[PDB]
RNA sequence: AGAGAGGGAACCCACU
């Protein structure tokens, strides 16, 4: 975590930019110093005075900034926050001490870290179970109206963004969907930021897809199993009345978390939300259409192979399927937004600041207190 | 809230009015004596 | 234009016949903006003190009064776009009002308030 | 009068004052340690 | 005609709001991005939101883009109603003033001498001060000697006297402030002030008759209470109807021998029994005393309550007789004959007779 | 919590040797909360950059450069979840993979390949979370935990041959869940490579020690095998609240509620793993000589009959210690606490206690019995209305805790955080079995 | 011989 993945929260994060003379302010190399404690000279604070003392065992935070006027200055080593170290890490004091070391510092050998101290408390930050990110899983909802409900909890790594759970269901109603029309199972979409079941046809239309044929080659990958091909036909028929991609984004973009205004301003938000909110492990870009489709036609595929039993379906403790979250992903995640609330707090402190017509103070703009 | 005063099984009704806290009452561990009667409970000094 | 706005939020007084909103360096400097042909308070500070008012209530920054309900119901649609009042106190002494009506300008009052 | 703490890291021991902020002379180690009190302790060896 | 939309804005900054508007539009009025509103309005005592004048809400967020302080109502816009809108505009409104800001807040200063630049007044004054002891508080009376002794910032001229960020006092403060800084409308201060430097009072309840009219001596007693013309419904004796009476018309009539109580004046709190009713000359005898007590009919009112009217403790011991001989331990009680002894040793506290102690 | 639910909290078959399969809390928790096993690891992730190189450095075709036709015949192939292509020969491909796991070449041994075989798919996991546990290599039935190994690693701190250099050398790898689903795993060599009428001959991985399926609290259990299974999770619960050394530095730390031992002893019977939990250095309990008897009925239901003179030769008699921190808070002059010793006739609202105990500070010097409603802490707070007469600034201070007794271990004095004076004193209470 | 006590809410770990 404090090796990698901090620097990674700081390059993932956008460098902000304000629109009068234009300024965008960038973090680009990070520095973890060793705890030291102060008014007071920086001494270093080994952990058992942090415990007695009742302080916090955490090392500070600098950053360098660079920003852009273009009048570009460099400001290296500001001081953002201070973050509590566990002990015995690498970037605590007693790393690699001998024992005849951790006893002079009243510190036994027999300790085995790993807990931070905090207002002279150690605390233990217990691993967390979660399902497995960036996996298809086919679940069987039997009290709902779907027979079997795909999901797929896609997680992009090192993205600031949570994840964001894409479900695509088969209708069940075994027989008759309540119609004197409705004959067979139509699978329908679950996407995020829409609160409607749209088709899957629909979206595969809306990737850029027109043509029936292309779309089934991209769920069932073999044209001579005509069972398969009999039990996805219901929902190709489902949006036979759909053929553009205009039309398919369109009604995408209808009935959406954020309803549309009007043809404009709607096309846009439903390539938003297929551009940026489902599947992001697949790419994030304008390339990425093609992937994106391909991998929701497996997910399609294995529904309709669970709906078979080909496959059988997926346990929810199996733990195969499950992450465990520690010290590392768990602090990642606060720091992501902790990060992003500071970024806000220097944002609304530049906009305060340059409607006067002056220059902001960089060090007053970033405030210590909402990262430590 | 008042209704939220109330309506809990932490509230006034429940809570207070049905089980409530008791004066002249002593609670610690129990341990086994086979030489007192069935109806005789050996209770501490510095409990009685 | 820019040099009928007021500049700062201090010494702002309101006009007593247009109900004209500005500093008092505006009035100084430029007199009224809509009838100072009428008033002549420029180059006279006496002058300012006597046709503007140091008690009003509510200001309107009239943008387009030719499409207004609000300066329909001010009766400033004739007027330029500035900073109105809504309710002034203060009123021109018997000269200034005669010789305005001289000039054919009635002086109706621009204090409209309820008087409880 | 004075209260005789022990200066923690330093094992040495120095006066204090009431409203006196807690310094040692030799390096400033904040945590003092108050000395073993004066009067008789007896112990039942039981 | 276009109608008015309620922006949110910061509170205490809405003028500068108007102001700002005002300077944009005339910055843009010749551009390729102008502002389509109508007028803005920042009343004089609404405070934390303003108005734009539009025929639509779009043309309002168009406009108000780009202004920070009215962001908390840049997504959503509410428009005034259409009978609503003339309530907008619509305004309502040797001396004592009362000062608006620093620590003499709303107290009473007599004004002593208006200067006639119209700038300042000079008013007397009762000071909130410690008399630089406690700062490094009620109104008390200024005391020079005491400013004398603890020194500081001070300046002595006799009775006259300068302290603590020029303030003029005198024998009482006289100092300058703004006419703008003071209210010098509706301040009415009391007779405690006054030495510092008609009334309607109906109660449900109560008794009362008629002096005038063609219904005259109905007693009634009193159901509800306005301010000035109450429109009274007394219950009369036998009627079942409700009447009407105004308080110029009605008179706080008491039966004799009835329990009356005093409201204002000399003889307020004290209680008692009236005996004879005369034309204005109400005659009583108190709960308290026996003293004939003569007040005005209005001055009564008519109220059912009643009226008010050891050595050893904390001795390190030692026992030095019995099964406990040996043992080191403190006083926590004592008694005449015994005494408990907290032991050091065991985590215990046993009482011995004094007999068995020794101190150390 | 409080869900009727059973399937969340039972023991499911893949938490074999990753999770321990006893120790849990038996409270409204059950299953919930786990305890990991010894030789568990959780990954803690790497780039999936390599790897996805790696694979287009072979023959792997990517997603934009295919005919939808050659999908069907061929392994799909994920990373991270995400589908990067295809590949049309599975076999050469994993035994690829594997080789260079078992070198460390370009992929990180915590990584894992899957292949599912079934249904025609090749999954590689970098995520940091994955929970896995090292095995050995099996090699024809035969191990490649060779006699050499073993001589080098007897040998440590000479050759400087450490776990690392095993894993680097192809012998050991880590397995996670996901691959334990495609591994032929042997329990122990002496018995799944010998030829015998054959179970499957097909081993691929062995387990290292089946004692390593046990977490903490469950390796400190003797013969865990011949109790029952409740018992054994009431023990792992039990082992995590028993008396003893539970730091060297106990002496410096001011814990609230310290619970150490006059005597700990290692146990008589023990296991092969408390040499790894450290068990025998910090011990809690002694060594006991029990009899199992009826006898005149204190032994009942559930109790124990105990040795008096035992107990008096100091036999589990503990010493319980515990802390009181207070500081005083400099505030804007209403309420201003401070160490002292308060006077009756100078403070107000002074409780009824012995306040001679303390020092000329407020304090209590080291090495004084205090008991129950006894001032350990002299700390007055002033009043705001002592001249809003002659009674002056308020009691607040900190009592000995009733219903308890003992010496006072050690006070320390120290500035607090915002620079405030702040003390703690650790109080000693021996505790002899009753 | 000068005699009473207050906090309160929130959340974790166990205990039977
Ligand atoms: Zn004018
Ligand atoms: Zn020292």
């Amino acid at each position: 975590f404090i090796q990698m993945s901090v620097q990674r929260i700081v390059e993932d994060a956008p460098p902000i930019d304000l629109q009068p003379p234009r300024y965008l302010l960038k973090f680009e190399q990070i520095y973890l110093s060793k705890p030291t404690h102060w008014d007071g000279a920086p001494s270093p604070m080994m952990p058992n005075e942090a415990r007695l003392r009742n302080l916090t065992y955490s090392a500070p935070l600098y950053v360098d900034i660079t920003k852009t006027v273009q009048l570009q200055t460099q400001h290296q080593k500001t001081f953002i926050g201070k973050i509590p170290i566990m002990l015995r890490s690498t970037y605590c004091l007693l790393n690699g001490l001998t024992d005849r070391d951790l006893c002079e510092l009243n510190e036994c050998p027999l300790d085995p870290g790993g807990y931070f101290i905090i207002n002279g408390s150690e605390k233990v930050l217990i691993a967390q179970e979660k399902m497995a990110t960036n996996t298809v899983y086919v679940f069987a909802k039997k009290d709902s109206k779907y027979a079997y409900t795909g999901e797929c909890r896609s997680c992009l790594e090192n993205s600031s963004r949570p994840t964001s759970t894409i479900w695509v269901s088969m209708l069940a109603r075994g027989g008759q969907g309540a119609k004197k029309s409705a004959i067979g199972q139509r699978i329908v979409a679950t996407l995020p930021y829409i609160k409607q079941e749209v088709p899957i046809i629909i979206v595969f239309r809306a990737l850029g897809f027109v043509s029936d044929r292309d779309i089934l080659e991209h769920i069932i990958y073999d044209f001579e199993d005509p069972e398969m091909m009999e039990m996805v036909k219901p929902s190709l028929d489902e949006a036979f009345v759909i053929q553009e991609q205009n039309v398919a984004l369109n009604f995408i973009g209808s009935r959406g978390a954020k309803p549309g205004v009007t043809k404009e301003k709607r096309i846009k938000y439903a390539k938003e939300v297929l551009q940026k909110e489902m599947l992001p492990h697949v790419g994030v870009s304008d390339f990425c259409e093609t992937k994106k489709a391909y991998f929701l036609g497996y997910m399609v595929h294995r529904l309709l192979l669970a709906a078979l039993g080909r496959r059988e379906l997926d346990d929810r403790d199996h733990y195969g399927n499950k992450r465990l979250d520690l010290a590392g992903p768990l602090l990642a995640f606060l720091f992501r937004g902790m990060f992003k609330n500071l970024l806000k707090e220097v944002r609304i402190y530049a906009q305060k600041f340059i409607d006067r017509g002056k220059d902001f103070n960089l060090e007053l703009a970033i405030k210590t207190r909402i990262i430590s | 809230s008042l209704k939220q005063r109330l309506k809990g099984k932490e509230g006034r009704v429940r809570g207070n009015l049905m089980g409530k806290r008791v004066d002249f009452s002593a609670r610690t561990v129990i341990t086994p004596d086979p030489n007192l009667s069935i109806d005789q409970v050996g209770v501490p000094r510095s409990i009685a | 234009a820019l040099e009928t706005v007021p500049k700062d939020l201090r010494h702002l007084r309101a006009c007593l016949l247009c109900s004209l909103v500005k500093t008092i360096d505006q009035f100084e400097y430029d007199g009224c903006d809509n009838c100072d042909a009428y008033l002549q308070m420029k180059g006279n500070r006496e002058m300012v003190y006597d046709c503007t008012s140091s008690s009003f209530d509510g200001i309107i920054a009239m943008m387009s009064p030719e499409d207004s309900w609000v300066s329909k119901w001010q009766r400033v649609s004739n007027f330029k776009p500035g900073v109105y009042a809504v309710s002034v106190t203060g009123r021109l002494p018997q000269g200034i009002v005669r010789e305005l009506k001289s000039r054919g300008v009635a002086y109706k009052s621009r204090d409209t308030a309820i008087k409880t | 009068q004075p209260m005789i703490y022990i200066c923690g890291e330093c094992h040495t021991e120095n006066e204090i004052k009431s409203r006196d902020p807690i310094r040692c002379r030799e390096c400033g180690y904040r945590i003092m340690y108050k000395k073993r009190t004066k009067r008789l302790v007896v112990f039942d060896a039981r | 005609d276009p109608n008015l939309w309620t922006v949110k804005c910061k509170i205490g900054e809405e003028r500068a709001t108007a102001i700002s508007l005002m300077r944009k539009f005339i910055a843009y009025q010749f551009t390729d991005t102008p502002l389509q509103i109508k007028s803005v309005v920042a009343p004089e005592h609404v405070k934390g939101y303003i108005y734009v004048e539009a025929y639509k809400q779009t043309h309002v967020k168009q406009a108000i883009e780009g202004v920070g302080n009215l962001r908390l109502g840049y997504w959503n816009q509410q428009m005034v109603p259409i009978k609503e809108m003339t309530d907008v505009l619509k305004v309502v409104k040797k001396s004592w003033v009362r000062l608006k800001r620093g620590i003499y807040k709303d107290d009473i200063a007599q004004v002593d001498y208006v200067e006639p630049s119209q700038n300042t007044i000079s008013l007397k004054m009762i000071p909130r001060i410690d008399y630089d002891r406690i700062k490094a508080p009620p109104q008390r009376l200024f005391d020079a000697e005491k400013i004398r002794s603890l020194g500081g910032d001070v300046a002595s001229d006799g009775d006259f006297l300068i302290f603590e960020g020029n303030r003029y006092s005198r024998k009482f403060l006289f100092k300058s402030f703004a006419m703008s800084a003071v209210i010098t409308e509706g301040v009415k201060p009391t007779l405690s002030e006054l030495e510092k430097f008609r009334e309607h009072n109906f109660q449900p309840g109560d008794n009362v008759e008629v002096c005038e009219g063609e219904l005259i001596n109905l007693q009634g007693k009193i159901l509800s209470v306005d301010g000035n013309k109450i429109t009274i419904m007394p219950k009369h004796e036998d009627l079942k109807d409700m009447l009407e009476f105004p308080a110029q018309e009605l008179r706080k009539y008491f039966k004799m021998g009835d329990h009356v109580k005093v409201i204002a004046g000399r003889f307020e709190g004290d209680t008692g029994l009236i005996v004879r009713v005369e034309e204005n000359f109400v005659i009583l005898f108190s709960d308290l005393t026996m003293h004939e007590l003569k007040v005005l009919p209005r001055d009564l009112q008519l109220c059912s309550e009643t009226a008010s009217g050891n050595e050893l403790i904390g001795q390190t011991v030692r026992i030095s007789q019995g099964p406990y001989k040996g043992y080191i331990g403190v006083v926590k009680d004592a008694t005449e004959s015994t005494a408990r002894v907290e032991l050091h040793s065991t985590c215990q506290t046993i009482s011995v007779d004094r007999q068995r102690l020794t101190t150390v | 919590r409080d869900g009727k639910l059973a399937k969340p909290r039972q023991l499911h078959n893949t938490l074999w040797g990753m999770v321990c399969p006893a120790e849990t809390p038996e409270g409204h928790a059950v299953g919930l909360v786990k305890n990991l096993a010894l030789m568990a690891y959780i990954s803690v992730g790497s780039q999936p950059s390599p790897i996805l190189e790696f694979l287009e450095e072979w023959s792997m075709e990517n997603l934009e450069e295919i005919s939808p036709a050659a999908i069907a015949d061929a392994t799909k192939i994920f990373v991270n979840g995400c589908w990067v292509g295809i590949h049309k020969d599975p076999e050469q491909l994993m035994n690829t993979l594997r080789k260079l796991r078992r070198q460390m070449d370009i992929i990180v041994s915590e990584v894992s390949m899957i292949r599912d075989i079934r249904e025609r798919e090749i999954r590689i996991y970098t995520d940091a979370g994955r929970i896995c546990r090292p095995l050995l290599i099996v090699e024809k039935q035969k191990l490649l935990l060779k006699k050499r190994h073993i001589d080098q690693l007897k040998e440590r701190e000479y050759n400087n041959y450490s776990w690392q250099d095993l894993v680097a050398s192809g012998v050991v790898e880590y397995i996670d869940t996901l691959e334990e689903e495609t591994v032929m795993l042997a329990m122990t060599p002496d018995d799944l490579q010998e030829k015998e009428v054959a179970y499957c001959s097909t081993y691929t991985h062995c387990e290292i020690h089946p004692s390593m399926i046990l977490g903490v609290c469950a390796s400190i259990i003797p013969f865990p095998d011949h109790n029952q299974s409740p018992r054994n999770t009431y023990q792992s619960a039990m082992g995590k609240q028993a008396m003893g050394v539970y730091i060297t530095n106990f002496h410096v730390r001011m814990d609230t509620l310290a619970h150490v031992l006059y005597y700990p002893q290692k146990p008589l019977v023990t296991t092969r793993s408390m040499e790894y939990l450290r068990f025998r250095e910090l011990p809690a309990g002694i060594n006991s000589i029990v009899a199992i008897a009826s006898y005149t009925g204190y032994n009942q239901e559930d109790s124990v009959i105990m040795n008096r003179s035992a107990v008096d030769r100091g036999f589990f008699r503990s010493v319980f210690y515990r802390s009181y921190k207070e500081q005083e808070s400099k505030k804007g002059f209403d309420q201003e606490e401070v160490f002292e010793k308060p006077t009756r006739e100078t403070c107000q609202g002074m409780r009824h206690a012995i306040y001679d105990k303390l020092d000329d500070d407020g304090l209590i010097a080291p090495g004084v019995r205090v008991s129950g409603d006894d001032v350990i802490i002299g700390k007055t707070v002033t009043l705001p209305e002592n001249e809003d007469r002659r009674y002056t600034k308020r009691d607040c201070s900190t009592f000995l805790r009733t219903s308890e007794t003992g010496i006072v271990d050690q006070v320390m004095v120290t500035l607090n955080q915002e620079g405030y004076k702040f003390c703690k004193i650790r109080v000693r209470s021996v505790r002899i079995p009753q």
